[PDB]
């Protein structure tokens, strides 16, 4: 493709949007294996996997 | 011993190996299974892997087949490939022809959510994504199925079917005591026998579990736990191909 | 539309009750929210609240 | 050691109860040869039911044995057709309570006709009857392989293809090797036989 | 050299697996009588997994018995009797399914039930043209000629356009067929159609997913 990825990507925690209390992040493209997690107050991140 | 690994003891064994997947995706990976695995007329149908996307909606890739013989010196599944975005409904994924075959290996990229995606090549070639998806899929079952030597035996009329007599692989650290899936039980061939530097062995010898994991595909992962003699393998992330093997080794 | 209930939050009740070993545990723990979410949004079977 | 035939019936496969009669029927001593789950058209099960031709029950009975999907069994033991009719029991439901109330018929049978089990009656109508459903099933080397019998059956059937075609080859005369002899009238016998027809397309 | 033709009708699930059909024959011999005496036979055929529409089966000795001639033969001609989903052309069945709109643009899974006691789940995978269609192999009738290859699963797609559409529809669809490529839109452009996404996709207030009354 023509159009070069973003950097940053979403990812969810359920496949509806209706559920109640649903955890969302963001996972780095650049450095694979790096996530980032909110949930209200209560947020994270974390890298696993290869350097 | 085993005839077929579980979802339950896969995505427990390589937990620590990042090959997770979403607890709501389990449950409903729990539900059906069994109800795919009883509309097709397959009699196994596990997880085959998780394939990440640009989107959060991951290519989750399953696996099946009926017969499994040996043809022209190879043994040959008749695999079918299915793929879900959430665990609860499976779509399948339908082979493609050679000239597609060599015309969706040149994309390099991540792939995106929806599975109507085009892709443009060059005069201007449209691929569809799921032809894509299905490439990358048959590339990492070519290079990576990894099972036990052994586990498998042939009977009348040539079938490679599971050894129920199998007493687990003595010195389970060395890659001789593993074999691709397509190799012919009574051959010699192992993972020995593939590039030196491609497969990576650690071996717990207390807890006597040993963890096979892909260099030339860096996501593919194989447990095999000798004192239960349960041997599972799954992949996770995407199906792009590690070409310079030789620099980071 | 879906009906507008009143819950409490069911995911973490789960992980409570598993924290502290009692309860049905986390995997039926989520097919209880899903299914209290199915009652619950229901407009015919019009729900204050669900527990 | 005989056989006989057995089949469950829809109103105890619509009930789910035919996994406990095979339980019950394995816990007496018999021995499922083979099984089959089949639905049977009304061709069939007319064809099934020949004996009772013309009857005044037979509408009902080939309506109730079309309405789901059947068992059918074959149940071996040294007195298979005699120990089968015991424990299937008597033939009429309202008659089997009062009569034998721990029967298959009792158990599970609600009207004359929804018995919920069909046996066999004599060795020559259950051979009959595994035959029909079990084509490839063998069984009875006795009766079968008699030499009167036997000569009757050559002379009968195999014969008058046979000699047509043994004197269709000795007017051909071909290659003196076997092979292509043999080719030729199996060949022949497949193209041209009395009971089969040609297919052309 | 007369001979009497007799359609043959079956099912497709029949011709698929390979029927046993036996069929009957209302035969007449000739005799000094003014009318007729006729008889009837039983004629066993085997068709075979998926013989070509046409097939002629002939029974030689078997027909209408005048005095003098010894009778021809009686012809049976197979034809498939209509089915409710597929309709066989050549080698390889057709199944031809109504489809809305958005299913064609964004993408669905058609669900078929196979001839075989197999559900089939076939995903849309591109933007779907008018009167185009999808092929899905190895899903159609077996070969003749091998009994193992079969051909190909046809869906012949026919679109069905929606009946209305309301003027803030069409903004809509004006405004998804005309979008700048991802690498030209502005800061607003981005921030805009984050919040119409997370207003359409609203869990209690929003219409991305609703239960039908």
């Amino acid at each position: 493709d023509k159009v070069p990825p973003p950097a940053w990507s979403p990812v969810f925690a359920s496949a509806s949007v209706t559920t109640r209390n649903q955890v969302a992040g963001v996972r780095s493209n650049r450095w694979p294996g790096a996530v980032c997690a909110c949930a209200g107050r209560h947020f994270t991140s974390m890298y696993v996997g290869w350097g | 011993v085993q005839l077929e690994p579980n979802i339950t003891l896969v995505l427990k064994h390589l937990a620590s190996c990042g090959a997770v997947v979403s607890a709501e995706q389990q449950a409903a990976l729990d539900h059906s299974i069994p109800i795919k695995r009883i509309e097709a007329g397959l009699r196994s149908l596990t997880l085959w892997g998780r394939l990440t996307t640009l989107n959060g909606k991951d290519y989750l890739v399953a696996e099946g087949y009926n017969v499994a013989s040996s043809k022209e010196g190879a043994a040959v599944y008749e695999t079918k490939y299915f793929y879900s975005q959430d665990g609860a409904r499976w779509s399948d994924l339908q082979p493609v022809d050679s000239e597609t075959a060599t015309r969706c290996a040149r994309i390099k990229g991540m792939l995106s959510g929806d599975p109507a995606k085009n892709y443009e090549l060059e005069l201007v070639f449209q691929i569809p994504e799921l032809a894509v998806l299905r490439c990358r899929v048959d590339a990492i079952a070519t290079a990576t199925s990894v099972i036990p030597t052994d586990s498998t035996i042939l009977n009348a009329a040539s079938q490679v079917v599971p050894n129920r007599l199998f007493a687990g692989a003595a010195y389970p650290e060395k890659l001789e005591s593993y074999q691709h899936r397509f190799s012919l039980p009574g051959s010699g061939v192992t993972l020995s026998q593939d590039l030196r530097g491609t497969w990576a062995v650690q071996y717990d010898a207390f807890k006597g579990v040993a963890q096979v994991r892909s260099l030339l595909f860096p996501g593919y992962f194989f447990y095999y736990a000798a004192n239960e003699l349960t041997w599972g393998s799954l992949y996770v992330g995407d199906g792009l191909r590690n070409n310079d093997l030789i620099f980071m080794l | 539309p879906p009906n507008e209930f009143e819950a409490e939050n069911m995911l973490g009740a789960a992980a409570v009750l598993d924290c502290l070993g009692v309860g049905l545990g986390r995997e039926l723990g989520v097919n209880i929210a899903l299914a209290a979410k199915r009652i619950g949004e229901d407009p015919k079977l019009a729900v204050r609240s669900v527990r | 050691l005989e056989k006989t035939f057995a089949l469950i019936k829809p109103d105890a496969v619509r009930a789910g109860k035919a996994q406990e009669i095979m339980q019950l029927i394995e816990l007496n001593g018999f021995t499922i040869i083979a099984k089959q789950k089949l639905q049977l058209t009304r061709a069939r099960a007319e064809e099934f039911y020949g004996e009772h031709k013309g009857k005044e029950f037979f509408p009902k009975l080939v309506n109730f044995m079309t309405s789901g999907p059947i068992w059918a069994l074959v149940l071996a033991k040294p007195g298979a057709i005699l120990a089968w009719r015991a424990l299937m029991g008597p033939t009429n439901v309202f008659k089997a309570r009062a009569e034998q109330p721990k029967c298959l018929r009792a158990l599970y049978g609600t009207d004359g006709t929804q018995n919920a089990t069909h046996g066999s009656d004599s060795p020559i109508s259950a051979a009959r009857e595994i035959k029909f459903f079990f084509p490839t099933l063998s069984g009875d080397p006795t009766i079968y392989a008699e030499p009167t019998a036997a000569a009757e059956y050559i002379t009968k059937r195999i014969q008058p293809a046979l000699a047509k075609a043994l004197a269709a080859l000795a007017r051909e005369k071909p290659s003196a090797d076997k092979f292509e002899a043999i080719t030729f009238v199996a060949g022949y016998l497949l193209q041209n036989n009395p009971n089969k027809p040609k297919v052309l397309m | 050299g007369k001979n009497k033709v007799y359609p043959l009708e079956l099912t497709l699930e029949e011709i698929f697996h390979g029927c046993l059909k036996k069929v009957a024959h209302k035969r007449k011999v000739l005799l000094f009588s003014g009318e007729y005496v006729e008889e009837e036979r039983q004629l066993t055929v085997d068709v075979k997994p998926g013989l070509p529409t046409g097939t002629r089966f002939v029974f030689e000795g078997e027909g209408n018995k005048t005095p003098k001639k010894e009778p021809g033969p009686v012809v049976f001609v197979l034809k498939p009797k209509p089915h409710p989903r597929f309709v066989r052309r050549g080698s390889d069945l057709v199944h031809k399914v109504t489809l809305p709109l958005h299913h064609a643009l964004i993408g669905t899974t058609l669900d078929i039930r196979t001839l075989d006691d197999r559900d089939l789940k076939v995903p849309i995978s591109d933007i779907m043209r008018p009167g185009s269609s999808l092929t899905v192999p190895g899903e159609g009738m077996p070969l003749p000629a091998t009994p193992s290859a079969r051909g190909n699963l046809v869906i012949e797609i026919d679109l069905l356009f929606p009946t209305h559409l309301t003027e803030t529809q069409k903004m809509l669809l004006r405004s998804a067929f005309f979008l700048p490529p991802p690498t030209e839109q502005n800061e607003e452009t981005k921030k805009a159609l984050r919040d119409y996404e997370a207003a359409f996709k609203h869990d209690l207030k929003g219409w991305a997913t609703v239960f039908k009354r």
